[PDB]
RNA sequence: CCUCCUAAAGAGUAACGGAGGAGCACGAAGGUUGGCUAAUCCUGGUCGGACAUCAGGAGGUUAGUGCAAUGGCAUAAGCCA
RNA sequence: AGGGCUACACACGUGCUACAAUGGCGCAUACAAAGAGAAGCGACCUCGCGAGAGCAAGCGGACCUCAUAAAGUGCGUCGUAGUCCGGAUUGGAGUCUGCAACUCGACUCCAUGAAGUCGGAAUCGCUAGUAAUCGUGGAUCAGAAUGCCACGGUGAAUACGU
């Protein structure tokens, strides 16, 4: 997950994710910037992270922070 | 005795002010160690009986007692016989002596130690509490030594309650953890 | 001498040597032995009291054999509980690196499981 | 041949009645002296987990008795030397 | 827009790297060919363990740059051990590319160091600068080569016979 100096999230999430601070806890974040990153003021709130067909909901914990908003959504399906 | 007269002088009178002994005949003293060390096995091996039994006679200065199976019967072999383990309590002096080796060189002799459980209990007064792999302490050359050992090790004190256990042992250097 | 994981790689050379601490290689090894004063062609059997004594010194910084094969469990163990995509695969035992799953895996997974 | 019921509280008593065993085993599994006491459960303890050994408590012949059944057994016949 | 074509319990083809001492490792160090390049090659020196970053020369090229070839040779070390072999795996942290490195990039650092001790039946290429082996460049292309095309170093064995 390199990227030097510069931590990135799309613009949505960097958004969503600063009003729901103000706004409170409430409904996830329906968004597809699986890419991005995942924030501490992120944490305890809902994202409804799209994998493929529809998206999922998440639990922005702790030490789920520096990892990608992504790593935490499978999106294939064996046996 | 190191740990003998500290109980009657340093100890005994906390517990006296502690839990008001109307006599000092109350002040739950200790009842000796245990030590017990089940090998089990046996029935495959048979020598890793020996080796747990002197890795016994080694911390305890006294010859083992090599325990004998009860039930026989089990989701195992095992019969009348087939031997198991091997206890050999403490009596006062071997006891704290014992006891004086243990928390102040056997628990130091960590392994990744940082805080012992509280709980080691039983109900009655009584602790017990294995650790769980033999700190390899004072054995025939801590190097040249048989493949690991642990044992477990029950404290039993003439306390009337659990909770003047914990005021006895803590009472002492004994480590423990909140 | 036991050193640090009781480990006793002696009668051999200071580096290649120290290296059989579960924490030190080739590069770690080489460069204790500056801190601890020590050269390479040394043979770690021969290497008097001081010398072994500075080496264990040295090596009590650097998280070595316990700690080492046992924290390493730790973070491993988070992605684990975690429910990152990390974690998920060593449960299933798959290449978490980001291999071929569909052939060569025999390493991170079992051989053959016809 | 041995045990229990049938067998009407002494003994005994039948059926092609209802049930189950013997045709041995031990130089110790005999003798004696000395000593010991189960089962099961709960509580707590390296690996010991349903149940291996250890500590405590409840419990009290529910254990065991060389092999059926009945009767007997703590002064133990039960267990150890 | 996100994802899938990189999925896996499997089987077959083509390859790469080892199983070591005709070697590994250290240090020193001799020789080549063919090529490539203005949205490119990029020196020099400053720093960084290193990837790489900063400043910025030179070249649109028998001037500059890519770019101190490897094997090898001298010495030293190791002593035949799953071993100073071999490197898969994984953990921690970084460099750069690009909106964008979770899925799914390449590489650097430390640590970790598996299988593997030359491989059944069967099977493949190669008759000389060939085989074998050792490095080097390029197209594609932001960035993902053990692949493809190309270059040179060293340098065999054997062929009665159908
Ligand atoms: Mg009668
Ligand atoms: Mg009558
Ligand atoms: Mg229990
Ligand atoms: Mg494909
Ligand atoms: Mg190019
Ligand atoms: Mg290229």
């Amino acid at each position: 997950r390199s990227l030097k100096k510069g931590p990135f999230i799309d613009l949505h999430l960097l958004k969503k994710v600063e009003k729901a601070v103000e706004s409170g806890d409430k409904k996830p974040l329906r968004t597809w910037s699986r890419r991005s990153t995942i924030f501490p003021n992120m944490i305890g709130l809902t994202i409804a992270v799209h994998n493929g067909r529809q998206h999922v909901p998440v639990f922005v914990t702790d030490e789920m922070v520096g990892h990608k908003l992504g790593e935490f959504a499978p999106t294939r399906t064996y046996r | 005795a190191k740990l003998h007269d500290y109980y009657k002088d340093e100890v005994v009178k906390k517990l006296m002010t502690e839990f008001n002994y109307n006599s000092v005949m109350q002040v739950p003293r200790v009842e000796k160690i245990t030590l017990n060390m089940g090998v089990g096995e046996a029935i495959a091996d048979k020598k890793l009986l020996d080796n747990a039994a002197a890795d016994l006679a080694a911390i305890s200065g006294q010859k083992p007692l090599i325990t004998k199976a009860r039930k026989s019967v089990a989701g195992f072999k095992i019969r009348q016989g087939y031997p198991i383990g091997c206890k050999v309590t403490l009596r006062g002096e071997r006891m704290w002596e014992f006891f004086e080796r243990l928390i102040t060189i056997a628990v130091p002799r960590i392994r990744d130690f940082r805080g012992l459980s509280a709980k080691s209990f039983d109900g009655r007064g009584n602790y017990s509490m294995g650790v769980r792999e033999q700190i390899i302490f004072p054995e025939i050359d801590y190097d040249k030594v048989d493949r690991v050992r642990g044992l477990d090790i029950t404290i039993t004190t003439t306390a009337k309650s659990d909770e003047e256990g914990r005021a006895l042992l803590a009472a002492f250097d004994f480590p423990f953890r909140k | 001498a036991r050193i640090a994981g009781i480990n006793i790689p002696d009668h051999k050379h200071a580096v290649i040597a120290l290296t059989s601490i579960y924490g030190v290689g080739k590069t770690r090894s080489k460069a204790i032995l500056a801190a601890a004063g020590i050269a390479e062609d040394v043979k770690i059997s021969e290497l008097s009291e001081g010398q072994i004594d500075t080496l264990r010194d040295e090596v009590a910084k650097f998280v070595v054999e316990g700690d080492l094969r046992r924290e390493i469990s730790m973070s491993i163990k988070r992605l684990m509980d975690l429910g990152c995509y990390r974690g998920l695969r060593h449960r299933r035992g798959l290449p978490v690196r980001g291999q071929r799953t569909k052939t060569n895996a025999r390493t991170r997974k079992g051989p053959r499981k016809p």
